[PDB]
């Protein structure tokens, strides 16, 4: 019967392509969303005094908030998550046009340029994605060569016999002479015009040595993450601390979650003085602090403006200088681990005071050698050699509320929210992910240990219970709606 | 091979190229300093400072005027002199990123020996090398020879001589 | 269930050093870093598969497997007996299944 | 290719002449920046006067491919390429184009491997029933704008040399003069397949002197 | 009007020492202390922090008279991410929002064995696997920094806001969001495939001549420039009577 | 093959059944409300056994709150969870 009767039988398979969603909140019909709230609530609240979250984003060890939430909630990537992760990590790139003579529109491997289909991204990359994401052994390529196995130091030694002379420029030799005094002889070479530096007996010298450090693991932004992927230019990357790049991406990606693709659109509804930035850091630009403290001392080439890139308030500056262009409040908090909650509390109060109608809140911090080391000396972080003694893999070293928990796992990244007055969110028709009903900070009490967590925040629940025999009509929304 | 002094058109190019942390050819001469660093006022005044320390006398408001024309403006008073800034930068290149025991003397002697380039040409080859900072102390003597070989090629290419 | 506990320990029944350690660990006091238990039952079901190993093919694997499945089961029972008799435990026998 | 042609001065040809004087004569550097400057005008005048209308037009409202839903794109394809009067696709290769699009819709909105609801493009000879069927199984595609990847695909298919040139302009770009001028001669003989059956849209070749 | 609405709707409990800030923040939307379903804990994985935080939430709940047998469900996101210092609470807030809008509560998959000491805190449950619930009404976010920096934020389900507006105003909002969502998706995919989600602004929305005029007019607003297509400040819409 | 695997430091203890009881109840409660477990599925009975085997006063209060605050009018699945709930509380009280 030939191939004719068996060709009309042959059926066409559809293979799914990743249709990545922004996961805006699902708005219910009015009849249903009027059932949850009391009927008295209508026209009771001043909507300028209600603060809502209209967008959020992050950069952290599991990519964006979308990919992180997949891995948090479901513990495995969907097609959309797996494609997003492959795009973030730079495994796949998009290609439109001529590829090997045929015209091709879709994903290609970023190395080989071979076309990739969305179905094949999980088989081809997911193992590479999971291996180079989340809490894992410290990758030296990500931290300017930093290898905690071989942690560089210098020991001062008084030399016991004269060194061989070495050639140096005149200015360099003069700088040796100044430092060492009589413990060095510098002599011009008439031939070439260069100088011969001889270190004499009793001169101070610094010999490099390596310590084996015990904190080998960290939460690190996925390998191959690159601000150029999101479209940040090289001139910005070359200028700013790495932490700034996590903030710029988190901020644009938070605006996108708010459905605000052009930030200037906010200036159709509010003044340029009504857009705040209350986002902060604990340590700020610690790569720039390393530059000015250590790399300058070693006479390495460090940009002249490295100081400005260190400051905790410079990340918010770059955000305003590159994207927002507001003249609204800027209130950069420093709260160590509680920076981001303090950031929200300031942002809420900034808006409630009337000094802003929109506010970028959040927090950001980098992981670097010197911080890692100092959290070790304070025994705040988990000793990775003890975790390996106990058979723990890197992925099971952060185990809150557990019998055997033995210190925190240091990570890096940034989280941003956009908060607004409800009244303006509704007007602008931006998505509303939640109400910020309360935010508060509290100190503890007299003490002598800075890192001791205390019970100060308990005050958020303070109330008087001496006379509670009959319910107060202030708690009764029907009474409040009558008085309004 | 004939000796020439280093032209201000090369020296100025190399100082700018080095300062912006960019390749020598990614910067076009017919395109001014205020356009190169249009953003950062700090970096502008820092190139202007380097041109001052190098050539001594600077023209009036020269940041808006192209590199190509400013070459000839500086060229008149300039006389194949490496000067404070270029001499410093070349010494840092050698001291910081050469296999060790491989100094100015043995770099210049290797240029004079193999390539036969005299003082004025040597200066040019070291300046194009200052454009192409290897970013890491290169390991062996053979890698340094290979580096100067490759930078002597790009020098011959840019000036228009044959080896 | 309530009262239950589950201790999960890495273990190579093929190692006699592992067998002694495991029973030392179970029987040793919590001060010394053990469980301070006394076994009521032992269920030594560890075993490695052999397929297509007839008489002429009996070699390193089959001899190792025999150590897991007989020799070291006898040594576990031995170790448990020595720990119980050290502590004069004569009225709480361990049921070996 | 810049050769003179004698045509009946219809609205379509007057638009053609105008674009030859103001757009196609410009140098390659100046063509792209000029098109966005005039975009709203061009799109209006294509839709009014020419035989190849602006593709991205929903009930007279001039959209763009990026601001059209998958459904709007599949319906618009039918309204320009399928002839209601003679219940058939003007060209088989246009039916292929529209089936290939609908398969791409199924790919973008299916969650797992499935069988196509379009097993052969013969089923498209009832185009309303095929569209209803696809956009019932994937109703998300009634509400979402085109994915940027699917816009890039669609314009890739518009440039397929093994099919009849698409009877519309889908984008203003360097390629605009070819989308405007390619395949101009058939319409005059097939007014059933022109937008409003309007002769005034079409290029008719004729002599000034023979016309007497 | 607003001042009245604020006094009775938003700020009723500010002068009132019988209402805790935590209770008043919920009571605003008609929620009770029993509606605070989830507590995203700082949960650093340190001996001292995880016990203190559990003790501190447990005491809040006990004082405010949360119903026996209604513990808050603890979320310990740091099991997955690790602790990124300043960024810590922002991640928790992102996850608190993602909980509210999905009803899914994630599980501490590294909670191999919950610490016996933490059993005394009856108002805290420590799940090890994800719970698809029928809805979360409110989440509590608590951080504890070095240097006595304690923080707490409450985030309420956004559907409690829309009960405060008319159906006409709700339906107008839903139309704008739908439109804005579509345009966002358009922008997102374009920017992703073409690596241009981030686009640095070249210029402020005003020229250097209008800069001090815009700053000084509180009603100045951008509009679409016809030429560029970009949002700018026009001289016409600065100190205009309209 | 005779390489040592055993180390005391590697011994993982699991004893926190007080916590898992509540998680197991609350997992069941939502599985019944989302129609994942029906009234014919045996996994309902198995899970009820594993909850009775972890009964204590804290778990009974956890049940009484979660069940007695189930609005049975919201759907048939809510009536099913409230009926089974009430029964499992009675069971858990007896086998306390």
């Amino acid at each position: 019967n030939g191939n004719s009767a068996d060709a009309a039988y042959a059926q066409v398979e559809i293979q799914p392509r990743a249709n990545i969603q922004l996961d805006f909140p699902e708005l219910k019909p009015y009849k249903q969303v009027k059932q949850i709230a009391p009927a008295e609530l209508e026209g009771l609240l001043d909507l300028e005094r209600v603060i809502v979250v209209t967008g959020f984003a992050e950069v952290g060890p599991w990519g964006s908030a979308r990919t992180r939430w997949e891995m948090e909630a479901f513990g495995e990537f969907s097609l959309e998550g797996c494609v997003e992760m492959a795009w973030i990590m730079g495994f796949i790139s998009y290609h439109n046009g001529n590829l090997k003579g045929r015209p091709y529109t879709g994903w290609v491997d970023s190395k080989t340029k071979e076309p990739v289909d969305d179905k094949d991204v999980k088989a081809k990359y997911e193992t590479s994605i999971l291996e180079h994401s989340g809490i894992r052994l410290i990758e030296p390529e990500l931290f300017n060569g930093y290898n905690p196995e071989k942690k560089e130091m210098i020991q001062e030694v008084i030399v016991e016999e004269d060194l061989e002379p070495f050639e140096a420029s005149k200015e360099t030799a003069e700088q040796f002479k100044h430092q060492h005094g009589d413990k060095v002889d510098i002599f011009e070479i008439p031939e070439t015009g260069e100088y011969s530096v001889k270190l004499l007996k009793g001169a101070t010298l610094y010999i490099p040595k390596a310590l084996r450090f015990d904190r080998l693991v960290a939460g690190q932004i996925p390998t191959g993450w690159n601000a150029k992927t999101y479209g940040i230019s090289d001139d910005i990357i070359s200028q700013v601390d790495p932490i700034t790049l996590f903030v710029l991406v988190s901020v644009v990606e938070a605006f996108i979650a708010s459905g605000i693709t052009d930030p200037y659109e906010m200036y159709k509804y509010v003044h340029v003085s009504e857009v705040g930035n209350c986002s902060g850091s604990g340590m700020g630009g610690v790569s720039a602090l390393r530059g000015m403290f250590k790399d300058r001392f070693k006479d390495e080439p460090v940009q002249n403006d490295i100081l400005q890139e260190s400051f905790i308030n410079t990340m918010s500056a770059w955000v305003n200088m590159l994207l927002i262009s507001s003249s609204g409040p800027i209130k950069t908090p420093v709260g160590a681990c509680a920076t981001s909650v303090e950031s929200v509390d300031i942002g809420v109060e900034t808006i409630l005071s009337g000094k802003a109608r929109i506010c970028i809140v959040g927090g950001y911090d980098d992981f670097q050698e010197e911080g890692s080391f100092e959290f070790g000396n304070m025994k705040a972080t988990s000793n990775t050699l003890e975790e390996f003694e106990h058979g723990r893999t890197p992925a099971e070293m952060s185990r809150p509320a557990t019998t055997t928990r033995n210190g925190f796992m240091e990570a890096q990244g940034a989280g941003i929210q956009i908060i607004m007055q409800a009244d303006l969110a509704l007007k602008m028709g931006v998505p509303i992910y939640g109400i910020v009903a309360m935010a508060a900070t509290a100190t503890d009490k007299i003490g002598r240990s800075v890192p001791a967590p205390g019970k100060g925040i308990l005050t958020t629940a303070r109330e008087h219970h001496s006379s509670v025999k009959y319910a107060s009509p202030n708690l009764n929304m029907k009474y409040r709606k009558r008085q309004l | 091979i004939a000796d020439e002094p280093v032209k201000a058109s090369l020296l100025l190019h190399v100082l700018v190229a080095h300062k912006l942390k960019k390749s020598l050819d990614s910067i076009p001469m017919s395109k001014t300093i205020k356009d190169l660093v249009g953003g950062k006022s700090t970096v502008q005044n820092e190139i202007l400072g380097d041109l001052g320390k190098e050539f001594g006398t600077t023209p009036e408001k020269p940041e808006e005027t192209p590199l190509e024309e400013l070459a000839e403006t500086f060229q008149d008073t300039f006389s194949g002199a490496l000067g404070k800034q270029s001499s410093s930068l070349l010494s840092r290149l050698i001291s910081s990123k050469m296999p060790g025991g491989f100094t100015i003397t043995v770099a210049r002697k290797y240029l004079q020996t193999r390539w036969g380039l005299p003082s004025g040409r040597q200066d040019g080859v070291l300046l194009v090398a200052l454009s192409n900072e290897p970013a890491a102390r290169l390991g062996s003597e053979a890698d340094a020879k290979a580096f100067l070989d490759s930078m002597a090629q790009k020098y011959a290419s840019i000036v228009g001589v044959d080896l | 269930a309530k009262g239950s506990t589950l201790i999960v320990v890495p273990f190579n029944q093929g190692s006699k050093q592992d067998v002694e350690a495991l029973i030392e660990f179970i029987y040793d006091t919590e001060k010394n870093g053990g469980l301070g238990w006394d076994l009521d039952a032992i269920i030594p079901f560890a075993a490695i598969p052999e397929q297509g190993i007839e008489l002429e093919h009996i070699d390193s694997k089959s001899e190792f497997a025999h150590r897991i499945m007989l020799t070291n089961i006898l040594r576990m029972m031995g170790c448990v007996k020595k720990q119980k008799s050290a502590r004069g435990i004569e009225t709480r026998p361990a049921q070996v299944i | 290719m810049g050769e003179p042609i004698h045509k009946i001065a219809t609205r379509g040809v007057m638009l053609w002449k105008e674009f030859d004087e103001t757009i196609f004569n410009l140098p390659k550097n100046k063509l792209v920046p000029t098109l966005e400057a005039k975009r709203d005008y061009i799109i209006s005048r294509l839709n009014a006067d020419f035989q190849k209308p602006w593709f991205a037009t929903v009930n007279g409202q001039a959209r763009d491919l990026a601001t059209m839903t998958y459904e709007e794109v599949a319906k618009r394809l039918v309204e320009l390429m399928f002839i209601r009067s003679t219940n058939s696709w003007f060209d088989v290769t246009w039916r292929t184009f529209t089936g290939d699009f609908l398969r791409r819709v199924e790919e973008r909105f299916t969650k797992s491997k499935t069988l196509s609801l379009i097993q052969s493009y013969s089923l498209l000879d009832k185009p309303d029933e095929a569209i209803e069927k696809v956009f019932n199984a994937y109703p998300a595609a009634r509400e979402q704008f085109l994915n940027a990847q699917d816009i890039d695909h669609f314009l890739s298919m518009c440039q397929n040399p093994m099919q009849k040139p698409v009877p519309f302009v889908p984008v203003l770009d360097r390629r605009f003069e070819i989308f405007f001028k390619k395949d101009s001669l058939w319409q005059s003989e097939h007014l059933e397949a022109v937008v409003d059956q309007d002769v005034q849209r079409t290029c008719i070749l004729h002599g000034p002197v023979a016309a007497q | 009007l607003r001042a009245a609405q604020q006094q009775w709707g938003n700020d009723f409990y500010k002068r009132d020492p019988r209402i805790a800030p935590l209770r008043g923040a919920l009571a605003t939307y008609g929620l009770t202390i029993d509606d605070l379903g989830v507590a995203s804990f700082h949960g650093t994985s340190t001996k001292a922090n995880d016990k203190n935080e559990s003790a501190t939430i447990n005491e809040m709940m006990k004082h405010l008279g949360r119903s026996e047998g209604n513990p808050v469900i603890g979320v310990f996101q740091k099991f997955l991410t690790g602790h990124p210092k300043g960024a810590a609470g922002a991640w928790m807030m992102n996850g608190a929002l993602q909980i509210l809008n999905s009803g899914i509560i994630p599980g501490n998959r590294n909670a191999d064995n919950v610490d016996k000491i933490l059993e005394q805190f009856e108002y805290v449950l420590y799940p090890s696997k994800t719970l698809k619930t029928d809805g979360v009404r409110a989440v509590s976010i608590t951080s504890f920094g070095f240097g006595q920096k304690g923080g707490q934020a409450i985030v309420v389900h956004p559907d409690y806001l829309y009960g405060a507006i008319t159906e006409d105003r709700y339906n107008e909002y839903v139309a704008k969001v739908s439109a804005r969502e579509k345009s966002a998706y358009k922008f997102f995919h374009n920017g992703m495939i073409y690596n241009k989600l981030f686009v640095s602004k070249e210029h402020a929305p005003y020229t250097d001549e209008l800069e001090e005029d815009v700053y000084l007019d509180p009603l100045a607003r951008v509009s679409k420039d016809k030429k560029s297509g970009s949002l700018t400040f026009n001289s016409k819409n600065i100190q205009s009577k309209d | 093959g005779v390489a040592t695997s055993f180390s005391r430091k590697k011994a993982r203890t699991f004893d926190s059944s007080w916590n898992w009881a509540k998680q197991s109840l609350l997992s069941l409660y939502f599985e019944i409300i989302h129609g994942v477990l029906k009234n014919v599925d045996r996994e309902v009975v198995s899970e009820a056994i594993n909850i009775m085997n972890r009964s204590n006063d804290a778990l009974i209060k956890f049940m009484e709150y979660h069940i007695s605050n189930t609005d049975e009018t919201k759907g048939e699945n809510y009536q099913l969870v409230k009926t089974l709930g009430e029964q499992l509380i009675e069971n858990c009280k007896q086998v306390l």
